[PDB]
């Protein structure tokens, strides 16, 4: 589709048949079709996790402007006490995610081989793409046209960049992400990465 | 106290070594006027020696019976900066260099006279290849998985 | 072939055939023997000329008015040490970003001509230029004097090139005069006019 | 000149330039951060 840099010719292996294809591959990671097949799924999963992470880091902090709830900032939520110890929660999360990710992994190797429920054999997911399961995972039956996939990928890339910014800003500033925006909005021409 | 060693900041021999070096440096200073340039150089050397000893004291090194720092390379988390991290950095840099060299060698293998491109470097091709080595681990791992790394 | 030459009685280099504007066959070291270097050097000379003309105007006109007392602007040499509304590194970063966007599209036109002539946002707007280095269009050529017969274009481009060379020389001269004499460029001219025999290096 | 650029790509000249830049970078790095024995970060 569009060009990430006008005046430069798109690589041949990027034929534009994929959603969100702008011909951006200066270092040639996706020359091998198997590598491209793996990296598409990797990007999809990374973005889908990153958007949720950013939503969970930003929104539970914007409460200060509204004063509705009281929750510690994203880097202090770990130290708080909970009804169960860290070890038990970590073990349960490991046990569940092992099964979930092993089930997801098998579809990349042999598509259409994990479409049937293992206990109740009369329940199955309708056939679809590798990274787009559908069925019960799409309860509202929104049509997955190419435009929506491009929107999803753009939002995922933006959220990856946002999470990287969130991580980097806290390391050097020592505060959360929302107050950094307010500090910049206070005096824009003096509060930047150049402190002076 | 691994293997009977002691911290640098608690070692008396370390302070004795620092005092001896400072005293040796200060002896030559008395031969020159305070405003003379050699006096400034000697003052800078003394300040650098003091700063080096203070920095060695701050980093939590271990001293032996002779007042000299010793390096632990067994993998203890308290001493991961002596061997582990610089080793990983060196491995990354060496892999970058090797991958760049291998890619350049492979690229020119199909030319009519490949031996001519080895003594007279094709600068644009090398420059286009140089930046590619920044992600060498991923490329190497995927090449190994696809069976391309080893010649048949 | 019959054009005036920088060194009358000599033979101009083969790669300089007089087609380019402002061509006098001056290339003793042959720095533009192959065509790619010729095109790159032509673009570099055009850019240097325009930047130098802007700099010469901005150095000499403000300093002239300050001497006669209409304005009280500081010296161009020390104009970088004043304090402004923000730190100088912030201004440098803003300049770098803006001029990177501006010069980035210029780099693409040199490598692949005719590829950056369309507005990314409003496709209805286009640049009408056809030559590399002369973008044209309403943004850069509002008065419409940039298109016409080849003779007019050659005359205008020769005028621009010669004026740019003069501006480059003038700017370098002003810089070295302020380095050596330690006085404003306008003061040097008045000193020379006072005693032309002795007001000299 | 094409022939002048070709002579700059010969192995000894390129090696000399690369190693000179490398040595300058290393000398400057050691000047900024002298007496390094452990990685503190
Ligand atoms: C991804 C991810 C990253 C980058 C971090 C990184 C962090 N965790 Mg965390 N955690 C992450 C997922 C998880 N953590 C935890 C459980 C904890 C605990 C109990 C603690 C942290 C703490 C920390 C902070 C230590 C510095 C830092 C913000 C510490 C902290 O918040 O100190 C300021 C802390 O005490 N994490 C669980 C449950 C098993 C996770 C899943
Ligand atoms: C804003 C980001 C975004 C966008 C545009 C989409 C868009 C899409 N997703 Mg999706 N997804 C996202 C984030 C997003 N997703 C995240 C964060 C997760 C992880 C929980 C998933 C998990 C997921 C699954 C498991 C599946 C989809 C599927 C789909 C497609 C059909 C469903 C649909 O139209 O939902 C539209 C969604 C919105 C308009 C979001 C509105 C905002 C709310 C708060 C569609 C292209 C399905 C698919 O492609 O197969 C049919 C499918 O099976 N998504
Ligand atoms: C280095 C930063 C800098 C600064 C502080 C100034 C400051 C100034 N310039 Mg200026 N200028 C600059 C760079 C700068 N210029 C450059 C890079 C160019 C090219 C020009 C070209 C330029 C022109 C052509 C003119 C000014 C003028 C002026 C003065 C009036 C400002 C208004 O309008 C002001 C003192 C005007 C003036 O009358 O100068 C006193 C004027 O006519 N400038
Ligand atoms: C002696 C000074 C001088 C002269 C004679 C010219 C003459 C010319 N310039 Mg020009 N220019 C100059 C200084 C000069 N420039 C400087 C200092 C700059 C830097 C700001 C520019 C930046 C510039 C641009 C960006 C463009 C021109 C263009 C042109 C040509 C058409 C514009 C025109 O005259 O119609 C007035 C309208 C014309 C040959 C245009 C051109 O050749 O393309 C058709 C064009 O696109 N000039
Ligand atoms: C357009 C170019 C130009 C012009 C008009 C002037 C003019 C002047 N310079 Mg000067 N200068 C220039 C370039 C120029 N310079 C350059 C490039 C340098 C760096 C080497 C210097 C270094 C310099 C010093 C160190 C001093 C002057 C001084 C002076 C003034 C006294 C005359 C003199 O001794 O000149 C000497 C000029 C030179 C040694 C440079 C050679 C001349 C260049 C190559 C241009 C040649 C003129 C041009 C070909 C003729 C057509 C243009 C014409 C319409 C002006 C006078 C106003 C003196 C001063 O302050 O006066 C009180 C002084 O001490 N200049
Ligand atoms: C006496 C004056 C002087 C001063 C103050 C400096 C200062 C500097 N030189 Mg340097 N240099 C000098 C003379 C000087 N040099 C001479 C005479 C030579 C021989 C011609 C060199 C050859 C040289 C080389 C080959 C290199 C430096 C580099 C550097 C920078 C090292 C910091 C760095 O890498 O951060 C990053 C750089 C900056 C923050 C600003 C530049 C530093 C700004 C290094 C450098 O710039 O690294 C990129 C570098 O590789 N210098
Ligand atoms: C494989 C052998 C080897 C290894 C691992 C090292 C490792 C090291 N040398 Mg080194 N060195 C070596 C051989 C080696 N050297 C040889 C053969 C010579 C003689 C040419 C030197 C001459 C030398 C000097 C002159 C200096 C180092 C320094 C250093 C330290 C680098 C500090 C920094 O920031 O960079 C590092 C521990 C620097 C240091 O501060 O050491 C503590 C330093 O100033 N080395
Ligand atoms: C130094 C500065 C370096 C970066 C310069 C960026 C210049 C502007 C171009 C990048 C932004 C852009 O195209 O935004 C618009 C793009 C693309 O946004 C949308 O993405 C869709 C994906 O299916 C489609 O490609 C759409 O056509 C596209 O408009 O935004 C992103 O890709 C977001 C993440 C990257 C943001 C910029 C990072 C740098
Ligand atoms: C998944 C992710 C983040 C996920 C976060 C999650 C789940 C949760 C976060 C938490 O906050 C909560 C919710 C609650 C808190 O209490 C705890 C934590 C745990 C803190 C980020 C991904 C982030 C992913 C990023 C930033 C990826 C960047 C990739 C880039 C830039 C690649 C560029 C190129 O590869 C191309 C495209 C083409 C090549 O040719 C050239 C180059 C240039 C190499
Ligand atoms: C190009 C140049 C010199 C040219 C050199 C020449 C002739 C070389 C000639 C040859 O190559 C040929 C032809 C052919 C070869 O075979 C032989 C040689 C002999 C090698 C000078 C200036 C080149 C470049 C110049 C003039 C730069 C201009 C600077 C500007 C715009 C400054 C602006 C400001 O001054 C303001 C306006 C206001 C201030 O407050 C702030 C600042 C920022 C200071
Ligand atoms: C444990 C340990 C140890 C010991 C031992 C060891 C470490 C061993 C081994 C190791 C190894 C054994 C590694 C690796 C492997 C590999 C494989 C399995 C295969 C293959 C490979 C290759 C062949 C490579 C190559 C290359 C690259 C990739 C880069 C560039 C260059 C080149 C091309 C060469 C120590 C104590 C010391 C430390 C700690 C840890």
């Amino acid at each position: 589709k569009g060009e990430w840099l006008p005046g430069l010719a798109s690589p041949d292996y990027l034929t534009g048949s994929l959603a969100g294809d702008n011909g951006f591959d200066p270092l040639g990671l996706a020359e091998d079709p198997e590598n491209l097949k793996w990296f598409v799924q990797a990007e999809l999963v990374n973005g889908r996790w990153a958007m949720l992470g950013v939503a969970g880091m930003l929104l539970p902090e914007v409460f200060t402007k509204i004063g509705i709830i009281n929750v510690p900032e994203w880097y202090d939520a770990g130290k708080e006490q909970y009804f169960a110890s860290s070890s038990t929660l970590f073990v349960i999360e490991f046990i569940l995610f092992h099964y979930v990710e092993i089930r997801r992994w098998q579809d990349i190797k042999n598509p259409g081989s994990v479409n049937q429920d293992p206990i109740f054999k009369q329940y199955s997911l309708p056939k679809g793409e590798v990274g787009y399961p559908g069925g019960i995972f799409n309860p509202l039956n929104f049509a997955p046209t190419q435009e929506a996939k491009e929107k999803e990928l753009a939002n995922g890339r933006l959220a990856m960049l946002a999470f990287l910014g969130f991580v980097v800003q806290h390391n050097v500033t020592g505060k959360g992400p929302f107050e950094n925006l307010l500090q910049h909005l206070s005096d824009p021409w003096h509060n930047t990465i150049v402190q002076t | 106290d691994i293997s009977g060693l002691t911290p640098c900041k608690d070692s008396k021999q370390f302070a004795k070594r620092e005092k001896q070096q400072i005293k040796k440096l200060e002896s030559s200073l008395k031969l020159y006027a305070p405003e003379s340039a050699p006096a400034l150089a000697l003052n800078a050397q003394i300040e650098k020696t003091k700063r080096r000893f203070d920095n060695y004291g701050k980093y939590g090194l271990l001293c032996g019976s002779d007042g000299l720092p010793h390096l632990i390379v067994n993998g203890d988390q308290r001493h991961w900066g002596e061997f582990i991290t610089p080793g990983i950095l060196f491995l990354y840099i060496a892999g970058w260099i090797g991958w760049v060299g291998r890619s350049y060698l492979i690229a020119i293998s199909g030319e009519k006279k490949p031996a001519m491109k080895e003594i007279i470097i094709d600068v644009p091709l090398a420059s286009r290849i140089i930046f590619r080595g920044f992600i060498w681990p991923v490329a190497a791992y995927r090449e190994f998985l696809n069976g391309d790394l080893i010649a048949k | 072939p019959d054009r005036p030459i920088w060194f009358p009685g000599s033979t101009p280099p083969e790669w300089l055939d007089g087609s380019l504007p402002g061509d006098f066959g001056f290339d003793p070291l042959g720095l533009s023997s192959d065509p790619d270097s010729l095109k790159w050097n032509v673009q570099a000379e055009i850019v240097h000329c325009r930047w130098a003309m802007l700099g010469a105007a901005g150095i000499f006109i403000p300093e002239f008015l300050t001497k006669i007392g209409i304005l009280n602007t500081p010296s161009w040499y020390t104009a970088g040490e004043q304090e402004y509304f923000t730190d100088k590194t912030t201004l440098f970063v803003v300049e770098l970003i803006l001029i990177g966007w501006a010069e980035g599209r210029r780099w693409a036109d040199i490598i692949k001509p005719g590829s950056v002539n369309t507005d990314p946002v409003f496709p209805n707007n286009k640049l009408t230029g056809t030559d590399v280095g002369y973008p044209g269009g309403l943004w850069f050529d509002p008065l419409g004097w940039g298109s016409g017969s080849p003779a007019k274009l050659k005359e205008l481009r020769t005028k621009e090139i010669k004026n740019g060379r003069l501006a480059m020389l003038a700017v370098m001269g002003a810089w070295f005069q302020h380095i050596y004499t330690g006085t404003g460029p306008i003061d040097n001219l008045f000193a020379h006019l006072a005693d032309p025999g002795h007001a000299t290096i | 000149m094409r022939d002048l650029k070709t002579y700059l790509s010969v192995a000894p000249v390129l090696s000399t330039l690369w190693f000179g830049s490398l040595a300058g970078l290393l000398i400057e790095i050691n000047r900024l951060f002298p007496d390094a024995l452990t990685f503190p970060f």
